[PDB]
């Protein structure tokens, strides 16, 4: 597949992040448990809860549908469909809302994805969802001072950067440490204060972010320059009026 | 036949049924089943007897938390069922042995009621059916029991709610697919007012029969609509056929190509890849690393893709066996389809822009609710002109629990009534079956 | 010369705009703010006078880590927290779409028509003052037939009259002069000619209810209130019985066979009557606002204060409140009336035509679409990233797409002349500005801006309407903020540069030239200045039979 | 038969035509005729191309006083009549032999277009003949000029007006006799939404057949609404042979013994005394100097008062050649007759209480206006369950010209594409031979 049109490094990002053929860079390491206290929807130690019970319990009639589509893990079990939020900076971060949920629905199964301007969701089964945010969180899809986990007060990705170059956050989930230069999490996604921190490494520097940034600019790469994503653009708007006319 | 195109015709297991038969065939201007479906939908009505016998011992009459003390009536009407169902359809039918049918469920507790057909070819719309049925079961109850003069008037409140006061009959005990004229958001919608639970209810959860049974309405709409006239006729027809229709075992196809493993993006790929063998698409310039697809047949690059979109909605809904996800296949099947291809997504845009709507409808504080309870009516899915809705209905059927708002908690008196009549609950299998018998008269 | 945002932008923050990081966190929450203080003092008073708890800032998260800013009104030197743009809180909004909701157009055509064909009684001149003195009586609800009436506090519907206009000079000179809008003193001479030829030799009233009953009861009232109270002056001034046959034809003709509604009814799922926001199409807003007769040699002003008109009715009363309410939507309008942002890029395109075609010359093709809309459309997205500040103030992804888009739609109908190649400009900008950041608007922002291109030029039953007819109540258009106000701009902007008298109905823009009514309708955006600023006295109070 | 009665059917100048016809071979659910009106209402619109062609020269589209100045386009769509309307038709028919029409009349300037029965045997209502008849139409304009993308909007305009912004095709230059559905003020009511001018226009002021042509349509809407179902079916039956139908002629026969010289009571006493030679009612009781009337069969006794109704009209509003007093007669004929008598007034006194609101609603401020802008489905008139508006549309079959809001003013294009359908014009004539052709078979 070709995924995007383009011949900047942006448009090169943004078909990486959609193929599934492409090995995103992992950039840190998280545990399972720091992951299941990031998410904030049950405690380390507490058994699924379900919504339903285990598919095998059932007993559905025949539908050839139902027998061709393999049901993710989590859907055997019957477990809670959770969630999980990003809100992504203006200023150089590397994933971007669009770019998450093309993404999401190339390389993951099962997904239920929304875009919006200062926040992008994915909602699954929760033990799916789990092995999902632990590559959002530990790879390239991440950076802990222009990207930010946050399931409510979401503002920020159009406000000036601090002056550690750390997104504003109205609940400052994300703390960087002017003594050593890394970014701990101090609450889970929704604002409650978890009874550790978890380090989430080092921001990345300019140089880096500018390699990896999806998001067009003046002062980066300007997508009026990017002509061949621009024609693409300008095409399917094209053939949609003429398509609603005649 | 206006149109040239042929398609062959399988079953809900994908085994081929008829080759080659005229795409007109599925129209429902010529198929006598869909003909059926539609007429059967206008006149057929759920009675709940257990609910009017409710109604009337405990006064609860006129809405949610209603009462009026001191009018309760008792009256053993599921005892006397069989009476007075012969009572009503002595005055529902126009003549004996007409196709007037009236059938006792549920130990009396319920009665499916198909009004005759002839009512309907001297009516405008389709009302007579609830109307006609409401009165005839108000006045077999006055009889059976010989309700006095002054107490009739709380049988009738039992039965058809707060109406006339209320525009709708708010309270009633008789449930129909079809809901009020007065609530079509344009003229020509009457059928898409048909919840997705209530689909999904009368096909008993089979996801390609739902998907049918969904397309079936949502173009039958069209035509009436005028949408199906002229330019557009063939877009509508070749939609129904390849999106709702599994013509050319595509939609299966697809969905067995990517069961195991597959999400959106790997649909995607299969139905390009798929449209460019079959000569729907064709590269027309190469830009740097990136190949633009053009196409001759824009209806039929349409129906591949609507093909794909559905088969999308099976595999990433039907993994999770969860609906919520349904809003965002029907956004990003089409957004990455265009930036994949340089051609338009399915409705020239209108499914990605009715998906963007819907996501938000489905997952916000302002309206909207979960995928079942829309329908083609609804202000949020109204705007595809029926590429939308039928995959809303497959992905409730795949649903295995998630929903407060399920078909069990929304359209359970639907089910018991509807999934009875056989070319509502496996119109696939009829409209199919039909097809092959006109083949040579198209 | 600056930018026309620089102002604004140097009057929120101490940082020069261009600068590129801040300082949070430290200007104590709520209590950086007058407002806030003001609204947090408030909440306490309430809260004990009722004994129930309401305002308190510290449920839910914290407001005021950031900069809560002030806003500039556009056009203005006025600057005020965005609290005092919020409907609930400005006189002036509210009195805006009072004043709209309370008019209606009603003709004296057919009227005249039975009094001289089934009474066989002349009507005159000297016989319409004497009905016009008369109705001027019973339109705020005063009696003129039976004995033992009882009637409205004059002083309680002071706002409540009848005006005529007409195309015939010589009439609307005989007429006495206190009850004419006189389109010779109101237009200039070129749309006072256009004016007067499409009304001819009609006379038309307009009639505007109290607001006090308008806010009492609905806007379906208004036509209905009109009707009775001309029905009582026909039968008073012509000496009709009091009550026969022909008094049925002049009901019908004031209430359905001439009457000019300013909204038409709504589908049940938002059920309402005739004159509520949804039912009022966008041709006919930008021709109640009265920009075009004063700022006509600036098509910018006059495209612009229809953005405002539309902004706030659209999406803060109608969008924010009768189809949701609670704390609702003032910034998602606030974007396009506040900090001259909208101006200066709506400008730029304004200059790019006028240099490359000319106004109104150039080709009303796909080609002028392309080449304009995606012009602008990265200059107003360049603008954001040249001036962090101005990010940092338009923070949301919708104010930005209706901003951007609104001046690209705009700029190309000011090339093309043609309204339906600036809504085609105004989608193209959508799919530019979505690809460029990666992001557009809230979760539900595109429904229409997907849709858009292929409806644009769609013939379809449901589809197809030249964008002046459109509304609120055109299907992909029912639910969504950041759209219909700019609508309404777009439908002004071909009409401007041509120099038109009127968008859509030359009947509604002589109806609000009128110096009688309570808002300003020429300077929209400084009556919303005044409104923010408690200056602005509304009508509708009840002070006058309440305790002191 | 379900019921015994007979009655000998007249044409509309008092010659008998059949004798002892069964009664149910005028029901609405048996008379092929009656199926053929309501199909042809159904399915019946008139397009006015002259209006079309002047509103895309003026760019005067989208309702009263609107115009959009700069998308003027002068196109000869009269001159090119006959090759646009061939096309349209093209569109709107579904096969070659169904029965579509398309005619022009006016020398091009109109056309009356029936679009297929088959169309409406699978839709839910009726609006598919305005929405299929507009776009066949909006397109082949387009198709005849070439018009561009950018200017095919303004012919859509001039064809269907403000829709969909308005609920309405507001300024639309198509016109139907059926109104749009959510008008309706129930279930049920579309063929009561028919505007009595637009019935006067159809049948050319011919008295006797906009009687029928009325009768037919309220009668008609009755079975719909499930007014005419079991105990109340005879009722209406023998409203619509005795009211509608001049049964037995007994209303012409009443008209010639009064139109000399009498008055609604001179019509009353003659009433009475045949419904006492006839065996209708007998003295049941004498009072002091005052006979009290009985009747064991409540039905005739209403079908013989009702026939007496529309013979009081035509004496009463006849002799004033003015429509005005209708709703004079219709108050006080009920109201004389039930104190002449003891016996209840037509439809058990909802003809006098439909009268008393709307004379008020035709003599004030209020609303309402003269007789011709009322109907069935109108909230001041829709409360007799049909024996009422046929009534006015007589009554405004007599008027000579005393209306400002007369069928020329308000129903011009109807007139011209209706009355040139000949079961529209003379539908008395037609429902008679139907009725004598299936008397065996009922
Ligand atoms: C969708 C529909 O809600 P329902 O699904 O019918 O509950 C509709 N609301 C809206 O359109 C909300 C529009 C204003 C709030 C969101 C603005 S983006 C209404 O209340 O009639
Ligand atoms: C009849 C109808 O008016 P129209 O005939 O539709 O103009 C209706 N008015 C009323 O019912 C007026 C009722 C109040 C005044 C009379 C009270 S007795 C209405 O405005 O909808
Ligand atoms: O977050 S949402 O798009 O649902 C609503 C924005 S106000
Ligand atoms: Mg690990
Ligand atoms: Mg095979
Ligand atoms: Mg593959
Ligand atoms: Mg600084
Ligand atoms: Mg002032
Ligand atoms: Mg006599
Ligand atoms: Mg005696």
């Amino acid at each position: 597949a070709q995924y995007y049109p383009g011949t900047t490094k942006v448009a090169q990002n943004r078909r990486n992040f959609c193929n599934p053929e492409y090995e995103l860079e992992k950039l840190r390491e998280i545990s399972d448990e720091d992951v299941v206290k990031i998410l904030g929807h049950r405690a380390p130690g507490e058994e699924y809860p379900s919504v339903h019970p285990p598919l095998e319990e059932m007993d559905e009639p025949e539908d050839a549908i139902r027998e061709m589509v393999e049901p993710i893990d989590g859907a055997k079990a019957g477990d809670r469909v959770r969630y999980i939020q990003f809100t992504d900076s203006m200023y150089f971060a590397p994933a971007q809302p669009y770019v998450r949920s093309r993404a999401y629905l190339c390389r993951y199964r099962g997904a239920d994805a929304g875009t919006l301007s200062g926040r992008q969701i994915i909602e699954t089964r929760e033990r799916d969802l789990e092995k999902i945010s632990k590559e959002l969180l530990e790879t390239e899809f991440f950076d802990p001072a222009r990207s930010g986990v946050r399931g409510k007060s979401v503002h920020g990705h159009s406000l000036r950067l601090d002056e550690d170059g750390m997104m504003f956050d109205m609940l400052r989930r994300q703390i960087y440490n002017k003594d050593t230069g890394r970014v701990e999490m101090v609450k889970n996604q929704i604002g409650d204060e978890l009874d550790e921190p978890v380090d989430l490494g080092e921001p990345l520097d300019e140089e880096t972010l500018m390699e990896k940034t999806t998001i067009y600019r003046v002062d980066g790469e300007a997508y009026r320059d990017d002509v061949e994503a621009v024609e693409i653009m300008q095409r399917i708007h094209v053939l949609r009026s003429q398509g609603g006319f005649n | 036949a206006k149109f040239e195109d042929k398609v062959d015709l399988y079953d809900d297991r994908g085994n081929l049924v008829e080759e080659q038969v005229p795409l007109e065939a599925l129209s429902p201007l010529r198929n006598p089943a869909i003909k059926s479906i539609v007429q059967g939908i206008k006149r057929t009505v759920a009675v709940n007897l257990e609910g009017i016998e409710n109604a009337l011992k405990t006064a609860k009459v006129g809405g949610p938390a209603c009462k009026i003390m001191g009018r309760e009536l008792d009256l053993d009407i599921v005892g006397n069922a069989e009476s007075i169902a012969a009572a009503a359809k002595e005055m529902i039918q126009v003549t004996e042995d007409d196709d007037t049918n009236v059938e006792l469920l549920g130990g009396g507790k319920r009665a499916l009621v198909q009004v005759p057909s002839a009512r309907f070819d001297v009516a405008a719309e389709y009302s007579a059916a609830p109307l006609v049925t409401a009165t005839a079961f108000v006045q077999a109850i006055i009889n059976e029991f010989d309700v006095s003069m002054y107490d009739a008037n709380m049988v009738k409140a039992a039965v058809l709610g707060r109406y006339p006061q209320s525009v709708e009959y708010m309270g009633a005990n008789i449930a129909t697919m079809l809901d009020i004229p007065q609530k079509l958001e344009g003229p020509g919608y009457a059928l898409r007012n048909i919840m997705v639970n209530h689909v999904v209810a009368a096909t008993l959860k089979n996801t390609l029969q739902a998907a049918a049974l969904s397309t079936i309405l949502e173009q039958t709409a069209m035509f009436e609509m005028g949408d199906a006239v002229g330019a557009f006729e063939r877009m509508h027809l070749l939609g129904l056929a390849y999106q709702g229709m599994n013509a050319d075992n595509l939609v299966f196809d697809l969905v067995k190509a990517n069961g195991k493993e597959g999400t959106v993006g790997s649909v995607i790929a299969d139905l390009v890849e798929r449209a460019l063998e079959d000569g729907v698409i064709k590269v027309e310039k190469e830009l740097t690393d990136y190949k633009v697809y053009g196409t001759d047949d824009l209806a039929m690059w349409n129906a591949y893709a609507a093909a794909g979109l559905m088969a999308a909605t099976m595999v990433n809904q039907g993994a999770a066996r969860a609906a919520q996800g349904v809003s965002s296949t029907l956004l990003y099947y089409n957004d990455l389809i265009e930036f994949e291809t340089g051609l338009p997504s399915v409705d020239f845009g209108k499914v990605e822009g009715t998906a963007v709507g819907f996501s938000f409808f489905s997952h916000s504080i302002y309206g909207g609710g979960g995928p079942g309870i829309f329908n083609g009516n609804h202000i949020v899915t109204r705007h595809s002109k029926g590429f939308a809705i039928p995959c809303v209905a497959a992905a409730m059927a795949l649903d295995a629990g998630t929903q407060m708002f399920s078909p069990e908690a929304t359209s359970g008196l639907i089910k018991e009534v509807f999934s009875q009549v056989d070319e509502f609950r496996e119109p696939l299998k009829y409209v199919v079956e039909a097809a092959a018998e006109i083949k040579n008269e198209i | 010369a600056d930018k026309l945002f620089i102002n604004a932008l140097k009057k929120k923050f101490e940082e020069s705009p261009e600068e590129k990081k801040t300082t949070f966190y430290t200007l104590g929450g709520w209590k950086q703010s007058e407002r806030k203080t003001e609204f947090v003092n408030a909440g306490k008073e309430v809260a004990a006078k009722r004994g129930i708890p309401q305002y308190n800032p510290d449920i839910g998260t914290p407001l005021g880590q950031r900069v809560l800013m002030p806003y500039q009104v556009s056009t203005t030197d006025t600057y005020v927290e965005g609290d005092d743009l919020h409907f609930v809180n400005n006189a002036a909004m509210q009195q805006m779409w009072d004043d709209i909701r309370r008019t209606v157009i009603v003709g004296l055509n057919h009227a005249h028509a039975v009094i001289e064909k089934r009474l066989g009684k002349e009507v005159t001149p000297e016989t319409i003052t004497h009905y016009l003195e008369t109705v001027n009586h019973a339109m705020p609800g005063a009696a003129v037939v039976q004995e033992h009436m009882v009637e409205t506090h004059p002083a309680l519907v002071a706002d409540s009259y009848v005006k005529v206009f007409t195309g015939n000079d010589e009439i609307a000179d005989e007429i006495d002069p206190a009850f004419v809008i006189d389109i010779n003193k109101q237009f200039p001479e070129d749309q006072a000619e256009t004016l007067k030829a499409e009304v001819g030799d009609g006379i038309w009233q307009v009639v505007r209810i109290p607001t006090i009953v308008s806010r009492t009861c609905d806007g379906a009232t208004t036509s209905r209130w009109s009707a009775m109270q001309i029905g009582m002056s026909m039968i008073s001034a012509y000496k009709q019985a009091a009550g026969e046959a022909a008094t049925g034809d002049f009901a019908y003709a004031a209430k359905h066979a001439e009457v000019i509604h300013m909204g038409t009814y709504l589908p049940v799922r938002r059920a309402r009557g005739e004159n509520e926001p949804g039912g009022v199409p966008f041709g006919y807003l930008a021709d109640i606002c009265q920009s075009s007769r004063v700022n006509y040699e600036d098509p910018v002003r006059v495209s612009l204060d229809v953005v405002a008109t539309g902004a706030m009715l659209y999406d803060q009363i109608w969008l924010g409140s009768y189809m949701s309410g609670g704390v609702g939507f003032t910034q998602y309008a606030t974007a396009a009336y506040t900090d001259n942002i909208l101006d200066d890029f709506t400008y730029f395109g304004k200059e790019y035509v006028e240099d490359k075609y000319g106004l109104c010359e150039a080709p009303n093709n796909m080609d002028t679409v392309l080449d304009v809309a995606t012009e602008v459309t990265f200059y107003g997205l360049e603008q954001y990233e040249e001036y962090p500040a101005l990010l940092e103030d338009q923070f949301g992804g919708s104010q930005r797409a209706a901003v951007v888009a609104a001046a690209a739609g705009c700029s190309t109908a000011f090339a093309t002349g043609n309204a339906q190649t600036g809504l085609s400009g105004w989608y193209l900008s959508m799919y530019l500005h979505k690809e460029q950041h990666s992001r557009l608007g809230f979760y539900g922002y595109d429904l229409q801006d997907q849709c858009g291109a292929s409806n644009v030029f769609s013939i379809r039953g449901d589809e197809g309407l030249p964008l002046e007819l459109r509304g609120p109540n055109y299907p992909n258009y029912a639910m969504n903020v950041g759209h219909q106000g700019e609508y309404a701009g777009i439908s002004q902007a071909p009409h401007a540069a041509r120099g038109d008298a009127f968008v859509f109905n030359p009947l509604v823009k002589i109806a609000f030239a009128d110096d009688n009514l309570v808002f300003d309708f020429t300077n929209v955006r400084g009556e919303f200045a005044k409104g923010a600023l408690r200056e602005f006295e509304p009508a509708g109070e009840r002070a006058l039979i309440t305790p002191a």
